[PDB]
Parts: C-alpha cells; structure tokens; sequence
C-alpha cells in the first residue's frame, strides 16, 4: 500500500498488540523516523486521526501526539524525541521533528504535568544526559523557564549540589554543549545559594558533606571555581 | 578532497623544516584532547606555507596560540571551519580576499574585524551559537553572500547598517538573537528566501517592506514586541507563515492575502490583534486556520466565503469576538471550534456541512430553525442554558451538554434528548440529585460536585465512563451503582480503602492471589477489579492514566490470556484518595488459582497501590 496507510496500520497494530517495554522503546524510534521522512505525512496522519472517533482535540498535531503517546508510552515518546534530532535546523526533516516535539510538549502541558513528571519521563539513567542540549531545550519547552528546568533537575538529584555540579562539569566536556546555557545553570546554582544570604565560605564543607543511583563523586571540590567564584560574585 | 584526517598526528609533520610543510592545500584537525599549545618548533612558525581548506575542531577553554600562527598566515584561505574558536577576535593578519566560506559554529568572538575589508567572493557565513558576539563587521563589499546564519547569537545587539547592500542574500537565520532590537531595511533586490526570526524576545522594529517574490518561510514564533509586520509584496509561493504568541501585533499587512499557495495559517496567542485584513479571502487552498486566545479580535471579516477549501477553524478564548459573518456557505468546512468565546451572543451560521460544532462558554442563548437543512452533526456541543426547552429542533441533534456552576437542578426533560453522548457537570456547588439519563449516554464527568448525594438512574450503555472526581457526598446506593454498573471502561469514585465487595484484596503492590469460585463450569469468567494509587506528590491537574494487565498461573506455569488486557483514558483525573474500577475477561482456565499483576504504563506519573478484585 501507500506510505500513509502502511504507517497508520503499523501505529494501530503497535497500539493494540500490547508489546514489551523494550519492544516499544525500539519500535517508537522506527515509527518516528518514518514520520519525518517527508513533509506530507504529519499533516495527513494528523488529519486522519482527528476525524476518527474518540476524544476531540484543537489541532491535528494534538491528535497525532495523543495517538503516539497512547501507543508508545510517555517515556518512549521522549526517547524518540531526544534520539531523532536532524542536523540542519532549516531542513524539512528538522521542521517535521520540531512539529512533533512541540505537539508532545503541548500534550504534556495540557495534562497538568509538573516539572518532576517531565524530568522523570526524560530521565535516561545517566545524570549527564539532562544537560545535553537536545534534552535541555525540550525540558525548557515543557516547563517554559530555564529556572524551573534547573530547579527540576536539581530536585531530581535529591537537592544535592555535589551531584548537580558533577553533572554540569561533565556536560562542559560535551562537544556541542551550548556553553552559555551551562553557565546559566551554574550561575543559577550560585545565585540560589547567594541571595539566600548563605555567603558562608563553608559552601566548600556543605559540598563536602553532600558528597561521599550513583554518580561521579567530584573530588574536585573546586575550592576556587566552586568556592572563590562564589566568594567574589556576591559578598 | 581527501582530507588529512589527523588528531595531533599531523603536528609532527609541520615541525620538519623541509619543503614538505608546503603543498598542503587542505588540513583537517580534531582537537578533542585538551592541550594549551601544540608541540611545534618556533622555526615552523616562520615558514609561510599556505592552506586553502581549513577544517579545525577546537576544544573548550583551549586557546591554541601556535595553531593560529600557522593557519591565518596562509594568504589564500578559501574555506574556514573552526568550531570552538576560543579567542576574542580574529587575528589582524587575516587576509579574507579569497574567502568563500566561513563557519564558526561555537565561539567566544566579540567582533570579527576592525575595518571594512574585501569580501568580494564570500558566499556563506555561519556564526551560530556565538553567544559572546557583540557586532557583525561592515558587511559592505559582500555582494555575493548567499546565507547568513546567526542562529542563537544571544549578545548580538544590532545588525550592521550595510545589510542593504547584500543583493544576493537568500537565507537569514536569526533564530534566538534575544538582544537584537531592530532589523534593518534589506533593499529592493535581495529577495530573501527564508527569513527566520523565531525567538527574538526584544525585537521591536522591522523593515517597512521586503521583496518577497521568492519567499517560502517567515517565522516569528515568540516575537512578543513586534508592533507591525513588513508588507509582503507578492508572496506567490509562501509555504510557512506562523506568528505564534506574537502579542503587541496590532494589525496585519494587507498583502498577506496575496499568498495564493499558503495552506495553513497559525495566529495562536496573537493578543491585541484587532481585526484580520479584508484580503484574507484572496488566499486559496487555505485549509487550516488557527486562532486562539486572540483577545481584542472583535470581528471576523466577511470575505471568508471565497476560501472554498477551509476545513478547520479553531477559535478559543476569543473573548471580544462578537459577530461571525453571515450569508455564507463554506463548502468544505469540517469543524467550527468556538469555545469560551464569551461575547458571541449569536449563533454561528456560516456553513452547512459542519461536522464538529463546539460551542462551550459562548453566551449564545438561541438555536435557529434552519439546522434541519444542515448536514448531520457528529459532534454538537453547547453549554446548557435554562431557555433551551423552547427549541425542540435542537434537542435531537445535540450531542454534549455542560451544566454550569449555578444550576439548581438538572431538568427532567433530559431523558427526551435522544442523541446525547455526554453530560459534564463543572463544580455544580448547588445540586442534589441526577435524573434518569438517556440510554445513549457514554460519558458522565461530574467534576467537583459538592453535593450530589443521590443518583436515580440505571445506566445501560455497555461503554460508559462514570467519572465522579472529588464528589464525596454520595449515598451508598449511588456508590454501589457506580461500582457495579457493567461497563468495559473505567469508573472513578472518591474513596479511602478498597470496599469489602472486592473480597480477594491484596496489599499495596502488583501481586494478587485469587481462587476460582468453583470448578469452572462456565467457560469464560468475569472479574471486576478495583485500584487505588500510591500516595505521592500529585499535580492538581494530572489528567492521564493507563493500565496494563497480565494474568499468570502458579500451580501450572502458563501466561493465561486476558481479553481487555489494557484500559486507557486520556480524560480521567489522577488523584490519590480515589477508587478506579474496570472489567476483566478470561479464557477457560484449567487451573484453580490465578495471579493478577495490575501494572501501569507511565510509572513516572502514578503507581498502583491497594487493589483487590472479585469474581462474578
């Protein structure tokens, strides 16, 4: 058959077959890549799923996002979004990918997800992955403000500045890391300890106490970077 | 060419004082490993060997002083790609006469050049993610330029005044230049092909007009301070035009309707947009047309009738909207989405083939006698008003009702209402009882009724969803009916423990042991499950819940099949102290005891706690 009919029947079969978690995490990416291959697929399938019986939506993209999230779980959709980022943002593939990602973000907002639900859905297991740009931008999309996204990541680490700083330092090494945003997160942590009127030089011993899932235990307590910088940025 | 792929393993070749250093047209480096300076002899810094294709992949916080010595001394540098440049400015010795491409996709530059240099044959300049850039050079004498991709340059305060002379520009990506406050006039022959200004939170002014004969995309998706929009002269082949969240936009260019091939128009969030232009109807093939939260949009132009291809007309929260156009018949309209339009005050009669008519929150208060001439409505939703009894032609077509907060009693004539498939009560703070509902009912969303103690019905639709969130006042015969109504969908109820009717209770977890009531003389068996959720932080708005079900036998090991095998509802609420029930269907099991493991998809939103079942 054609591409639209084949992809629709694939999505329906996957939805009703009640497949394994690893099977869904593997098939969501294949379906997702099939979706963004050409620019006349998202619209046509969205229009088809809009008219089909069920709940009523406001857009076609919302209908497609609802069906995708229902078939492959909230974590499967996030997995497909993070691992299917095309290279050139001005291409047709990138446009379709952004359409799908924004539809899913609005879907999650419409269900009253908090920052913690979104972070736990994106969560992959490695604490460094939350600061990769392809995940940080989606998180900011879902929470609407970088401060709230940073707070959500900080709380997901058990409110532990040691783990947070280790993750940010590891994200510094990343090749395509938007260093401005990484310094924005580091500056946010410094600030949230700063205006608190907690300008004690003991920030060193607070970090030492908060340090020893599991993570790289920064032994590099950055007595200047993570201390002298706090020393002369404020007070 | 065949690139000299090397990672710190070409730097030894350049130390040789022989002519072997010369005759290297292309150099390709990868400096992921950190080092301040490449181990190069000072004698090789004197040699003036030239490079034409330079492709260097830099490293953060590693300013290679010597690598800049050998590279930029090359006179004929045709191409240049230095990711993570890590220097304040390009060296003053650079000769860019023959430059054809430039690409510094991550950088710490602050101004490229001191003075107006020669860019006669520059054709590409990508400076993306140069967050520390302060100003572009004097882009005059850059006539042959084609693309200028300044994506995500946060600190770029202003574009050069000499942009008018880029008579060959095709692409100008200024995606998230959050500090740019003015877009200079472009010129009479540039003919931009992609004008991308997506997230310019501080952009104010725009060119008075731009040539648009060859224009396909024009994105302003969060420009919150764009006062007006440049005139789009021809736009014969626009493909994309979205002005999402563009508040402060007062009007629209009157030439927007010249785009005769545009097929989707999105103005969601465009607050303070007073009126659409009268040329909107000139658009052909315009299929999807979004408006949402468009406050101050007081009228919708009557030129719409020319569209002939419109399919979806979304209009939510259009508070100031007063009068839709009359005496039109949109041939191919499919859904008219008019929700929360407070000041509508008049029925929407603009088509005859509408299939989804959503009219909730509108102060309509009448229904015309002309609807029997319309095509059958698959979804006609109107918020209930008291003076609805006078319209017997509106009762048999209606599909969804919605009682308001200040409803003293649901009218007894709802039973006459034939094709009703839902009845949503929204915090009916002064109610007592619910009458008999029509048997076509398939949804009952009693959201937060403070007092709904009595239910006086017997639902007989096999697929009905009796959701009663936060509806505490309920006599036990009502709670018995909600739980024991035979439906193949969910059912909500406020509760604190799984009731006693579900005998085979089990602790908080996913392991239920039940025993067959007898030797299974009936082949099939029917189970009614009950489920609470683990107490955990719950958002006041959590609205999605799905469940997986797996049945395995322990006396004999075999994964017995289950017929429903999952329940999913995207409208149900997720609340802690609430009881969720559903139905189960099984084969003829040769065993005598079975194990039910009620898991839940999306373990990161809600987990199943106490859950006991029963056999019918």
């Amino acid at each position: 058959p054609s591409a639209v009919e084949a992809l629709i029947e694939t999505i329906d079969r996957h939805g009703r077959v009640s497949l394994n978690d690893e099977a869904k995490m593997k098939k969501v990416v294949r379906t997702w890549k099939k979706l963004i291959e050409r620019d006349d697929l998202i619209g046509e399938i969205g229009k088809h799923y809009f008219e089909a019986p069920g709940p009523l939506h406001d857009t076609y993209d919302e209908a497609l996002a609802t069906r995708l999230v229902t078939t492959y779980s909230d974590r499967g959709v996030a997995r497909a979004i993070l691992h299917t980022r095309p290279s050139d943002p001005l291409s047709k593939k990138a446009g379709q990918a952004h359409r799908l990602e924004e539809a899913v973000a609005s879907l999650w907002k419409g269900r009253g997800y908090t920052s913690d639900n979104v972070v736990s859905s994106i969560a992959t297991g490695h604490d460094v992955d939350f600061f990769a740009p392809t995940a940080f931008t989606f998180l900011v999309k879902c929470v609407e403000s970088e401060d709230d996204a940073n707070n959500a990541i900080f709380e997901y680490f058990g409110s532990n500045p040691s783990r947070y700083f280790s993750a940010v330092l590891h994200a510094m090494e990343k090749p395509d890391a938007d260093s401005r945003v990484l310094e924005s997160s580091k500056k946010w942590m410094f600030q949230c300890y700063a205006q608190k009127q907690f300008p004690t030089p003991v920030f060193e011993r607070t970090l030492a106490a908060y340090q020893s899932n599991h993570y790289e235990k920064l032994s590099l307590s950055q007595i200047e970077e993570l201390v002298e910088e706090y020393s002369r940025i404020y007070s | 060419h065949q690139l000299l792929v090397g990672e710190r393993d070409i730097c030894e070749v350049l130390n040789d004082d022989t002519i072997d250093s010369r005759r290297f047209i292309g150099i390709n480096l990868d400096l992921y490993k950190n080092v301040e300076e490449l181990n190069i002899s000072e004698k090789a810094l004197e040699r003036i060997h030239d490079f034409q294709f330079v492709r260097i992949n830099g490293k953060n916080h590693a300013l290679h002083e010597r690598l800049q010595g050998l590279i930029y001394q090359s006179p004929q540098i045709r191409s240049l790609h230095w990711k993570c440049y890590q220097n304040i400015c390009l060296p003053s010795t650079f000769n860019s006469e023959f430059l054809v491409e430039l690409d510094m996709s991550f950088s710490k530059l602050q101004k490229l050049w001191e003075g107006t240099k020669q860019l006669r044959n520059l054709k590409w300049m990508d400076l993306s993610y140069s967050s520390y850039l302060k100003e572009l050079p004097n882009l005059s004498t850059a006539t042959n330029l084609e693309e200028l991709k300044l994506r995500n340059c946060s600190s770029l305060v202003e574009l050069p005044s000499s942009i008018e002379k880029l008579t060959s520009l095709q692409i100008l990506d200024l995606h998230r230049c959050s500090s740019l406050v003015e877009l200079p006039s472009f010129g009479n022959a540039t003919k931009l092909e992609i004008l991308n200004l997506e997230n310019c939170s501080s952009l104010v002014k725009l060119p008075p007009s731009i040539n648009a004969n060859n224009l396909q995309e024009l994105s302003l998706t969060n420009c919150s301070r764009v006062v007006e929009l440049p005139a789009i002269e021809n736009a014969t082949n626009l493909w994309k035009l979205n002005l999402l969240n563009c508040s402060s936009l007062i009007e629209l260019p009157l030439s927007i309707g010249t785009a005769t091939n545009l097929k989707h128009l999105d103005f969601r969030g465009c607050s303070s947009l007073v009126k659409l232009p009268s040329s909107i109807g000139d658009m052909t093939n315009l299929e999807v047309f979004y408006l949402s939260n468009c406050s101050n949009l007081v009228e919708l132009p009557s030129s719409i009738g020319n569209l002939r291809k419109l399919t979806l007309l979304l209009m939510r929260g259009c508070s100031k909207l007063e009068t839709l156009p009359t005496n039109i018949n949109l041939k191919s309209l499919h859904t008219l989405n008019l929700i929360d339009c407070s000041r509508l005050k008049s029925f929407p009669e603009i088509s005859t083939h509408i299939k989804y008519l959503r009219l909730i929150g509108t102060a309509i208060k009448e229904v015309p006698l002309s609807i029997m001439s319309w095509s059958p409505l698959a979804h006609f939703q109107i918020s209930y008003f008291e003076s609805l009894k006078e319209f017997p032609h509106a009762l048999d077509i209606i599909t969804e009702l919605q009682l308001s907060k200040d409803i003293q009693e649901v009218p007894p004539w709802v039973k006459r209402m034939s094709r009703l498939r839902a009845l949503r009560l929204n915090n009916c703070n002064n109610l007592v009882s619910l009458p008999q509902l029509p048997d076509s009912l398939a949804y009952l969303y009693a959201d937060n009724c403070k007092s709904l103690e009595r239910l006086d019905c017997c639902f007989n639709n096999p697929e009905i969803r009796l959701y009663f969130p936060k509806c505490f006042k309920l006599n036990q015969e009502a709670r018995d009916l909600i739980m024991h109504t035979s439906t193949r969908n969910f059912a909500m109820l406020p509760g604190t423990q799984v009731p006693a009717c579900f005998n085979h209770r089990a602790t908080s977890g996913d392991s239920l042991k039940i025993k067959l009531k007898e030797s299974p003389l009936p082949t099939t068996l029917t189970f009614k499950a009950c489920i609470m959720l683990v107490n955990e932080e719950m958002s006041y708005d959590l609205k999605s819940m799905s469940v997986d079900i797996v049945i395995r036998d322990e006396q004999n090991d075999l994964k017995v099949q289950c017929t429903p095998s999952y329940h999913q509802c995207t409208e149900i609420y997720v609340l802690t102290e609430h009881i969720y029930t559903f139905e189960l269907e099984v084969e003829e099991v040769t065993s005598t005891e079975l194990v039910f493991e009620f898991t839940s998809v999306n373990e990161s939103i809600c987990k199943i706690g106490e859950c006991g079942i029963l056999q019918r």
